RNA sequence: GGUGAAAUUCUUGGAUUUAUUGAAGACUAACUACUGCGAAAGCAUUUGCCAAGGAUGUUUUCAUUAAUCAGGAACGAAAGUUAGGGGAUCGAAGACGAUCAGAUACCGUCGUAGUCUUAACCAUAAACUAUGCCGAUUAGGGAUCGGACGGUGUUAUUUUUUGACCCGUUCGGCACCUUACGAUAAAUCAAAAUGUUUGGGCUCCUGGGGGAGUAUGGUCGCAAGGCUGAAACUUAAAGAAAUUG
């Protein structure tokens, strides 16, 4: 019976997240050569969005948290990437509309690549009488070049945490809808994905600060 | 490009890079074209005559093959002295 | 002769003796007389210049790296061989590359080489066709040529 | 007047070594022996002084490429690579 | 309530009920339908799911498992996209052997590239 | 027979023919 | 004989259409020439919906839907029976079967 | 693993499964359509550059400069060839395990050439709309793509312009639906109509079925082969579309 020698541990969300216990994890004990705190350090846990801001809104987002550094009992995550569910991504495509996507490349200022995928479709008008809700190809490329503009310009000037911040009411998407109403409008403006390149410096007093 | 057509066709110009030396020491010359792959020597020989006379410099971005080509010349050209821009609007 | 690539030489002034120096490098594809060469660890990223691996982006090709600091040229110095840097580890100083055979290695982070490929490139895609023209590539290198066949003996 | 119909440089080998190593040959003995185009002046009168190294009759310039062409293609991706990179 | 993660491979040929901690990287309990049945043809049969369903949800109390998320994927990316039949047995065993069910996804590996699939061009003339 | 395999057999025929012409050749 | 007026596909004007893999022959056929069913279903059975929502904790849980794109060749939607054979003058009613 | 069921195969050296990361090469799913571009073959991630193209609008210019084309030339899927690079997946040949009377097959596990790319060949496909190119006329109808025009009302911006949606007109396309004043042997066809009431222009091909796209000669190709292309002899049918069993 190889689980009498295996210890529990806890899971702790940063901010902004409402709910800071996201939940338990298993792991060996220390044993001597065997360490737990750098057997722990890496592990990758997928949790819902809705979860951690107690809200069903956010049934169809995921958010992967890194543990960082051990307190005792509890394991200090910090954010590592935002994703959809499959769930959510085959329900939004459907037919005879045409589907938009956008990737870029982002610098934080705290030395973060976070890439970002944008997704987008077009909208059905009110008195619409015609099937097809198609864009012109020369539309569509003006919408990219506004959306990566404006992916680009919104995430450059906030540190990770407070990209975290804006990714949680998906303010983003409001402004691409915005300045994409006079090329055509679209529906279910999102972030597909968040996904980060590499990191900083490991550093304590950030990874405190959103902790505390 | 298409300007340099225009002031061949009615302005008067200068090719070469001993007579381009020679309009720029008259002081007539106001616009020098230097090529690509032109010696740095000369390059910087022909910018310091410039400088010294208040001459506007285009480096053209092509060898001598395509500026004698932009003339409509045969020939291989180096450095160019626009004399009377004619009726062109390169100045 | 017998080498295959060729070499130029390249003049410095020593920084202690009022004196030139002298000294041959492996020349790349792509350098001619009367340019200028710098080789330190602040020379800009050029074909010819010679630089620490260690201050070189990933996915670059180099030419003579050496495996030993101050071990002046070892790996990648014939016609048309290279090294390619795979990646870096600054945490200890050490960088992985790639050598011609196909074999990963990991140098130093100090070593230095020249950034290029070396000149000559595709020199053993003509066939030699005679007899003399293997003569006369052996003759300058050694004596090699001709191999009796040992199950003849 | 259109001397030979197919053998071109290769015909200074005469009946020997083969069709296709004749053939694999005048691949690089045209490119080895043409004139190439200097990038330093212009002038069409570079050719190769031993293997490797190419010359300019006018510039009395000298630069290094590959065995029997003025550039090979490694190297010009390469060389395009440092540039947009 | 302790959570887990419950993933279930629902292929056409076997069926694996395996459940994980949040993370995947600590492995409790793995049983497939290959274990419970004496022939090859029953591993995907509906009643070897259930029936390794159950043994996963005995072992879970020990530990104290009480509630698991639940993934389910078929031989996806290279292969077919529709999970075997024993992906159905298990989701109501679990239900009903004293699991609580949290988050239900589907996580069947879906390729946007598709390398070329065995068998053609006439595929499997059958 | 099938055309497509009738004329490869026809085909393979020729081929043979070739040989027996070069070798009296 | 020409037995269909757009032979067996809809390519007119679009000269060559990538082809595809069928779903349970791996038969490689065109994209536009095979029989595409879109189906939208429950990830759990209607018999076995209600002891999820029995185990529902967190009793607000929507069981999501399986989104699959099935696409056959003619001879596995023949014998699959998700075509069938009709009539010579009922070959052309281009018309999805009523609910 | 895999199958109708199995077995070859991997596995306490931890197979399969779980999570993270890396490398390699190929490909570009869902969006994707009786939709688009291209002479055809073909063409589906983003961005930049390079050159090109049709339609539209025109109270711009030239003024017959045009149509089709024997020989002649450019491009031409896949497979195949030569020389390098690459080689993940799949997979001719080959080796096994099944099934079977046999199984040199269908089924399953491996697996070489190939599949990918640069340089050079090859020039054939049920290369099909089995329907040559140009031009005129002839029944209705609604969708859809690109452009243009007129009108109307919402929506985003706006020193009131533009985009999306709505209605209509017209030019040019991909097609489609009903009908026969017509056509065909019929299936069917807005062209396969305007043809015994038989003549708008041009090019190519066919003359019962085989032998036979074979033999030979020529020419092109590295080769595989391509293009051109008979005759002896044999035979009363072969064949097309529908009808009833
Ligand atoms: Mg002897
Ligand atoms: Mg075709
Ligand atoms: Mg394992
Ligand atoms: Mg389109
Ligand atoms: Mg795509
Ligand atoms: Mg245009
Ligand atoms: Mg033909
Ligand atoms: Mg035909
Ligand atoms: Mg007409
Ligand atoms: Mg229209
Ligand atoms: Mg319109
Ligand atoms: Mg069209
Ligand atoms: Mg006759
Ligand atoms: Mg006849
Ligand atoms: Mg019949």
């Amino acid at each position: 019976d190889p689980f009498a020698r295996k210890d529990w541990y806890g899971i702790k969300a940063p901010a902004p997240f409402n709910v800071r216990d996201v939940g338990k994890t298993l792991v060996n004990r220390t044993t001597g050569l065997k360490n737990a705190n750098d057997a722990l350090k890496g592990r990758i846990f997928e949790v819902s969005l809705a979860d951690l801001q107690k809200d069903e809104d956010h049934s169809f987002r995921k958010v992967k948290l890194r543990v960082d550094e051990i307190q005792g009992k509890n394991c200090l995550t910090n954010f590592h990437g935002l994703d959809f569910t499959s769930d959510k991504l085959r329900s939004l495509v459907r037919k005879w509309q045409t589907l938009i996507e956008a990737n870029i490349t982002v610098k934080t200022t705290d030395d973060y690549l976070l890439r970002l995928f944008a997704i987008a479709f077009t909208k059905r008008r009110p008195n619409q009488v015609k099937k097809t809700t198609y864009a012109a190809s020369s539309q569509i490329r003006a919408i990219r070049r506004k959306m990566t503009e404006i992916i680009q310009r919104e995430a450059s000037s906030c540190t990770l945490t407070q990209l975290t911040s804006k990714l949680i009411p998906e303010v983003i998407g409001r402004e691409i809808e915005k300045a994409t109403q006079g090329i055509y409008p679209l529906q279910n403006v999102h972030i597909r994905k968040v996904k980060l390149l590499k990191q900083p410096k490991f550093d304590l007093g950030a990874l405190m600060s959103l902790h505390g | 490009g298409a300007k340099l057509a225009l002031v061949i066709k009615s302005g008067k110009v200068v090719l070469g890079y001993r007579s381009t030396l020679k309009a720029l020491r008259s002081g007539k010359a106001k616009l020098i074209l230097i090529s690509a792959n032109t010696p740095p020597l000369r390059k910087s020989e022909l910018e310091y005559y410039s400088m010294m006379s208040k001459t506007a410099v285009h480096h053209y971005t092509g060898t001598n093959i395509e500026l004698g080509t932009a003339c409509g010349k045969l020939f291989r050209c180096s450095t160019m002295a626009i004399l009377d821009a004619g009726d062109s609007d390169i100045l | 002769p017998g080498r295959g690539a060729p070499l130029a030489r390249v003049v410095f002034n020593s920084p202690y003796k009022f004196k030139k120096q002298r000294e041959t490098f492996i020349a790349n594809e792509g350098m001619y007389t009367g340019q200028f060469i710098y080789a330190g660890k602040n020379a800009a990223l050029t074909v010819g210049n010679v630089l620490p691996l260690g201050s070189v982006p990933e996915g670059t090709v180099v030419s003579n790296v050496e495996e030993k600091v101050g071990d002046r040229g070892a790996i990648g110095r014939t016609s048309g061989n290279y090294v390619t840097v795979v990646g870096h580890n600054p945490e200890e100083g050490k960088t992985r590359i790639k050598l011609p055979s196909g074999a990963k290695k990991v140098v130093s982070s100090s070593a230095r080489g020249m950034i290029g490929i070396v000149a000559g490139g595709g020199r053993t895609d003509k066939p030699l066709l005679k007899a003399s023209r293997a003569k006369h590539k052996f003759a300058v290198k050694r004596n090699s040529w001709p191999k009796t066949r040992g199950v003849a003996m | 007047s259109k001397r030979t119909k197919k053998v071109g440089i290769s015909g200074k080998y005469g009946t020997r070594y083969g069709a296709s190593l004749r053939k694999l040959v005048k691949k690089q003995e045209v490119s080895q022996h043409a004139r190439y185009t200097c990038t330093f002046c212009g002038k069409n009168t570079v050719r190769r002084s031993s293997v490797g190294i190419w010359s300019c009759k006018a510039c009395k310039k000298t630069l290094a490429g590959g065995a029997y062409t003025v550039s090979t293609p490694a190297a010009a991706a390469m060389r395009s690579t440092l540039r947009r990179l | 309530l302790v959570f887990g993660v419950a993933r279930i491979f629902a292929s056409f040929n076997d069926t694996f009920v395996h459940v994980t901690d949040l993370s995947g990287r600590e492995t409790i309990c793995r049983v497939t339908g290959g274990m419970k049945v004496k022939a090859d043809r029953d591993e995907s049969s509906p009643y070897a799911a259930m029936l390794a369903a159950q043994d996963v949800a005995a072992r879970c109390k020990e530990l104290g498992i009480t509630a698991l998320h639940i993934k389910i994927r078929a031989t996806g990316g290279n292969g077919t996209k529709t999970p075997g039949p024993g992906a159905q047995s298990a989701l109501r065993a679990l239900a009903r052997s004293g699991m609580k069910i949290g988050r239900i996804e589907d996580v069947t590996p879906t390729p946007s590239d598709s390398t070329r699939r065995k068998g053609g061009r006439r595929g499997r003339r059958l | 027979m099938r055309a497509k395999w009738r004329k490869k057999r026809v085909r393979r025929l020729k081929r043979k023919r070739r040989k027996m012409r070069a070798r009296s050749k | 004989v020409k037995k269909r007026k757009n032979n067996g596909r809809n390519k007119k004007g679009r000269g060559h259409v990538k082809p595809i893999r069928c779903s349970n022959c791996s038969r490689c056929t065109p994209k536009d020439k095979a029989i595409k069913r879109f189906t939208i279903r429950n990830m759990v059975e209607s018999a076995a919906i209600r002891d999820i929502s029995d185990a529902s904790v967190f009793a607000e849980y929507t069981v999501p839907k399986m989104y699959l794109k099935l696409q056959y060749c003619v001879s596995c939607a023949i014998h699959g029976k998700i075509v069938r054979v009709r009539s010579r003058e009922g070959r052309r009613n281009r018309a999805p079967p009523p609910r």
